RNA sequence: GCACAACCUGCGGGAACCCGUACCGCAAACCGACACAGGUGGGCGGGUGCAAGAGCACUCAGGCGCGCGGGAGAACCCUCG
RNA sequence: CAUGAGUAACGAUAAAGAGGGUGAGAAUCCCUCUCGCCGUAAGCCCAAGGGUUCCUACGCAAUGGUCGUCAGCGUAGGGUUAGGCGGGACCUAAGGUGAAGCCGAAAGGCGUAGCCGAAGGGCAGCCGGUUAAUAUUCCGGCCCUUCCCGCAGGUGCGAUG
RNA sequence: GAGCCGGUAGCGGGCGUGGAUCCCUGGAUGUCCGAAUGGGGGAACCCGGCCGGCGGGAACGCCGGUCACCGCGCUUUUGCGCGGGGGGAACCUGGGGAACUGAAACAUCUCAGUACCCAGAGGAGAGGAAAGAGAAAUCGACUCCCUGAGUAGCGGCGAGCGAAAGGGGACCAGCCUAAACCGUCCGGCUUGUCCGGGCGGGGUCGUGGGGCCCUCGGACACCGAAUCCCCAGCCUAGCCGAAGCUGUUGGGAAGCAGCGCCAGAGAGGGUGAAAGCCCCGUAGGCGAAAGGUGGGGGGAUAGGUGAGGGUACCCGAGUACCCCGUGGUUCGUGGAGCCAUGGGGGAAUCUGGGCGGACCACCGCCUAAGGCUAAGUACUCCGGGUGACCGAUAGCGCACCAGUACCGUGAGGGAAAGGUGAAAAGAACCCCGGGAGGGGAGUGAAAUAGAGCCUGAAACCGUGGGCUUACAAGCAGUCACGGCCCCGCAAGGGGUUGUGGCGUGCCUAUUGAAGCAUGAGCCGGCGACUCACGGUCGUGGGCGAGCUUAAGCCGUUGAGG
C-alpha cells in the first residue's frame, strides 16, 4: 500500500472479509490501494434524480477498501509474489511464482 | 503524437514559422468555441496548445543550435 | 511569443446591437495597444478596422468557503466595420 | 545646412496610442472601532415678503418622514407657556 | 456561564392617517390618495476619498440596533469605452533627486547642472437624441486639433543658446 | 510498472503496455516588479533614442535584439574586453559603541567590549613559521579541548575581576616577495656611470644574498585547487527479500483453539478489536546510472625547490627608537614591562637591532617596520536520524488555505479551529412546515457514532417525581428527636425535614478581625523553591593513598574498556 503496489486488474481472494469469494478486480489505484473487487456495494438510494431513473437509487456500489486480500491464485490462491531471474535479453517479468503460478500473461486472461 | 515530434524534427525556418502561427491559429479557432462543440473539444485545446508548445521548443532547439 | 491572436469575442447582450449593424466588442488581451487592436483585428478577420475603443474590469465579490477572492482581470476593446462585413458566422451566431 | 528641396502658407490624401467614467460622495458607502445628530475644499445659491442681505417666516423645483410600534396619560428631570 | 433585566436603552419632538396591492407573514415592501418638515437646505454639481458596488433576476437562515416577502444584505449574470473632458505623451517654484564638486571612523552631511516633481503654467468642441445601467466618451446634427505623405503657392530657411 | 489529467471527488471530455502517472539530471522560452542600471517613477507602471520585422506605408504600435553606474587592467585611439555590486536564520573579523542591576548610596569601579548602528571576506572565516616562549646550556607555527590556581594577581585592594609557559589531547606543509648586486633591458632625464619600470639569479624559514678565486654538480619532492583521469560519496529514481492455513467466539478478527512455518532480517507502522509466517521493496543482505560534486589511492602533469670554503662590503620594508597624549594585557595609574598608535623628535645592514631583569653592568633570546593557504574548536537556513523531550490552553505562537484574521500612521502586534465512521453506505422516500427543522423508512453492530457530528464531566437554564413551606427572625449548620416517603428479613440502613440546644463564614497581612480591612462573581484547564557548576554538612556505598577529566579505540543492543 504505496506508491508500489499489489496485483491490478487482476483476480483474487478474500481472506477477513465476508466474502472470500474472490473475483475481478475492476480498478486500482497507486497509493492508497483503494481497488474494487466487485464484491459489496450497495445502492446510494440516489438523488431522487432523473440523473438515476427520475425514480433512482443508483446499483453498482463498490469501492474496495481492506487490504487482507490474498492478491494472485495460480494453482495456488494465497501467496507472495516473486521477482525475476530474467533469462531473456531485458527479461523483467516480475511475474508471480510460488507454489502454483501466474503472471497475468498478455495472452487468455489479464 | 509522438509522430508530431516528428514533424517537428522535419520543418525549418519559415515552415516552423507559419506551421506554429497557422497551428496557433487554430488553437484561436478553439478560443472562439468556449461556447459551442465544446464536449469533444476539450483536447483540441489542451493538447493543441501542449502541440504548439512543442513547436517552439523546437523553433528555440534548431535556430539556437544556430546562433 | 508573436502568436497573434489575443482575444475572446463579447458574448455580452447589449454589446449585441452594435455586432447588429456596424460595430462589434470583444474582450481582448488586457494589454494590446489600441492600434493593436487595429491590426489583431486588420490580419485576424480580414476587415476594415474603424473605431477602436477600449475599457477594462476586475472581479468583485467572490466568497470562499472560509477564505475569499473576486477574480482576476477581464479586458473590454470595442471595433468597428467600415463597410459592415466579416464575422459573419460569429454574429448570425450570438 | 539651408537653399532646391530647410521654414511660412493652401488643397488633397493619411494619421492620432497610455492610464481614466458605474454609483456614494456636506454624507448611513469619505474620516470617528456602530445605518455613530462630530468634520471635511470651490459652483446661482428658484420664489414671496422684510430698507439691505445665502439671517429671518412660507414656500420653487428637488428632498424627506430620522426606523422599533399602540397606549393610557399620575411622580418627578427634561423642553417650553 | 451567570447578574442586575426581561427594568435602562433604539442615535435627534422634521408627526403622520387611509385605500387597494404582493406576500407563508407585511406598523415597519409597492402604487395611489389625505398630511407635516426641509428649500438655502435635509439643493443639485465638481473634486476627495471609498473602492464595491450600480442595474436586472432570483433568496433571507446572518445583517440592520425586533420587524421585514426591504437593502447599500446573499447568489448569479450584465454594467462604465473620449484626436478634440482630465493627466502623461510638454513647463517649472517651493521642493526631492542628483553627473561635478566640497565634506564622515563607517553608514552620511552638504549639491550646480540636467531630471522628477502642481486643478501654479500651457493645450485642439458643443448640443440634441439612445441604454436596467455609462456619455461633450455612443448616435446624430453642427466646429475644430496637431503629426505624417504628397502636391500648390511662399521665403536667407535653419537652434533653443 | 502498468495506470494518470495536482489538493475536487462534479461536470463535460481524455492519454496511454508501438516503458502512459510519475521519481531524477540536465533542457527552452522563461509576463511585469525587485540590486535594475537605457530614462523616470508614488516598484510590480508610464517614457524614450539603434538594426530587424509586420500592418493601413509616413506618423501608430507590438515581438525582438537593444543603450546604468562603479572601480577594475588592456591598444594613449576599441574606450572593446573584465570586476562588483544584490542577498542570506546563526556562526565570523574589524569598524563605533550604552544605562540599568552590583559595589544594599555612588561619582573610580560595574555589567563590558556585553546589547545595539555599521563595513565586510565565507562557507567558515580567525589566527597561522617566532625581534616567541622560558631559563633547563629547553623548547620549538597557528587554532580548539582538558589542566594550568580562580592561584600569579588587577583594585574607593572594596563588588569584584582573574592570566600566561608548561602538561595532558587533537591536529601536524610549510611556503614565500622589494629587498641594487648581477646582468639584461626600455623609458628616461639628459648621456656616459641617477631614477624609472619589465626578465630574472637574489627572489633570507630558524639567516644569509650577491660579485671574484678554487672543491662543485651528470635521475626520486610534492603543492593551499598548480593539474588531469579515474573506483567519481551522493543527488532522486532500485531490488530482492524468510514461513501457515482449518477452525473458532465475533459486524469484526491479525484474536481463543488446532496443528504446519521463518529467521546473518521479533526495529515499526500499515490490513474493520493486540500477525515473525497478513499490508510494508525494513530491519537480511544486496542495489544499482551516460549528468552535478574529490578527500582518498595512484599515476602523470613536478613551479619550485635540494652542495664548499675564500674575500675590503652593498642588498625586507617609509618611524625602531625616545618626550607626552591613549589602546591592549590578569594591570584601574602605579617602581608598571612587551605589542599597539595620536601628536614632535627622528636611524641602524648580521660588532646589526627590540626582546628575559624600571633601570645599569651580564649571559641569553629572536631575528621585527611585506606577502599565501590549507588541517583539527564555532555556527545553524536546509536533509537524516535518536529522545526516564510534548499531546492539542505544552509543545514553534504556528499540526495545516496562523505570521493570515484582526489593532496601529508607519514602525509594529499578532488569535483561533485538530478527530463523523471501520469503510461513506453520510441519508432516495413518505408525512407539519416559507424555511429551517420535526415523526417515520432505510444505515448499522451504535447514530444518546449523525456533519461540527469521538470521549463528550463541572457551571447555568430547563420537563416530571419525593420530602418540605404563610405568626416567621438564621452563613450556616448541626446534636437530638418526632412526622413523612424509600431498600429493607429484621437488624435496620436511605432522603426529607417541624420542635428544640448550642454555633461570627474562610482566606492574606495582623498586639489585634465578624469583618465595616481584605482577597473572594460561578464552573473548568493553566498557576510558582529548579538547573549548572563551585562548594558545604550530613549520611548510603568503594579502597586509605582514593578517584578520574581532554582523548584514542569497540561500539541495533550500539557492550564498556
Amino acid at each position: 500500500m504505496r506508491v508500489k503496489m499489489h496485483v491490478k486488474k487482476g483476480d483474487t481472494v478474500l481472506v477477513a472479509s465476508g466474502k472470500y469469494k474472490g473475483r475481478v478486480g475492476k480498478v486500482k489505484e497507486v497509493l492508497p490501494k483503494k481497488y474494487a473487487v466487485i464484491v459489496e456495494g450497495v445502492n446510494i438510494v440516489k438523488k431522487a434524480v432523473r440523473v438515476s431513473p427520475k425514480y433512482p437509487q443508483g446499483g453498482f456500489i463498490e469501492k474496495e477498501a481492506p487490504l487482507h486480500a490474498s492478491k494472485v491464485r495460480p494453482i495456488c490462491p494465497a501467496c507472495g509474489k516473486p521477482t525475476r531471474v530474467r533469462k531473456k535479453f531485458l527479461e523483467n517479468g516480475k511475474k508471480i511464482r510460488v507454489c502454483a503460478k501466474c503472471g497475468g500473461a498478455l495472452d487468455t486472461e489479464e | 503524437m509522438r509522430k508530431q515530434l516528428e514533424e517537428a524534427r522535419k520543418l525549418s525556418p519559415v515552415e516552423l514559422e507559419k506551421l506554429v502561427r497557422e497551428k496557433k491559429r487554430e488553437l484561436m479557432e478553439l478560443r472562439f468555441q468556449a461556447s459551442i462543440g465544446q464536449l469533444s473539444q476539450n483536447h483540441k485545446i489542451r493538447d493543441l496548445k501542449r502541440q504548439i508548445a512543442r513547436l517552439l521548443t523546437v523553433l528555440n532547439e534548431k535556430r539556437r543550435q544556430n546562433a | 511569443t508573436a502568436y497573434d491572436v489575443i482575444l475572446a469575442p463579447v458574448l455580452s447582450e447589449k454589446a449585441y446591437a452594435g455586432f447588429a449593424e456596424g460595430k462589434y466588442t470583444f474582450w481582448v488581451h488586457p494589454k494590446a495597444t489600441k492600434t493593436e487592436i487595429k491590426n489583431a483585428v486588420e490580419t485576424a478577420f480580414k476587415v476594415k478596422v474603424v473605431k477602436v475603443n477600449t475599457l477594462h474590469v476586475r472581479g468583485k465579490k467572490k466568497r470562499l468557503g472560509r477564505y475569499l477572492g473576486k477574480r482576476p482581470d477581464r479586458k473590454k476593446a470595442i471595433v468597428q466595420v467600415a463597410p459592415g462585413q466579416k464575422i459573419e458566422a460569429l454574429e448570425g451566431l450570438i
